[PDB]
């Protein structure tokens, strides 16, 4: 009943629809305690 | 350091004097603005 903690993962190309590899990205933000230093950007347009 | 902008003006300009801050007149340009955030309570310069 002692384990080691980790599990390598398994992928081979043979697998099925679950045993595959995803990766992922989290755009996590933690928000609104401070200066800014990000926006999304500002699109413009001609000068008439 | 204004609500967590720092900013510096600055100026250069030429002269001829041997000893005390010359008088006379000149204004400082903005230069750069950072949104540092930090506690400025002191500072130190840096010599070479
Ligand atoms: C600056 O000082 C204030 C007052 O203690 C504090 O609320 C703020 O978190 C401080 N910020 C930093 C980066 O020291």
């Amino acid at each position: 009943n002692c384990y080691f903690p980790l599990q390598s993962y398994g992928f081979q190309p043979t697998y099925g629809v679950g045993y595959q590899p995803y990766r992922v990205v989290v755009l996590s933000f933690e928000l609104l305690h401070a200066p800014a230093t990000v926006c999304g950007p500002k699109k413009s347009t001609n000068l008439v | 350091n204004i609500d967590g902008y720092f900013k510096i003006y600055s100026k250069h300009t030429p002269i001829n004097l041997v000893r005390d801050l010359p008088q006379g007149f000149s204004a400082l340009e903005p230069l750069v603005d950072l949104p540092i955030g930090i506690n400025i309570t002191r500072f130190q310069t840096l010599l070479a």
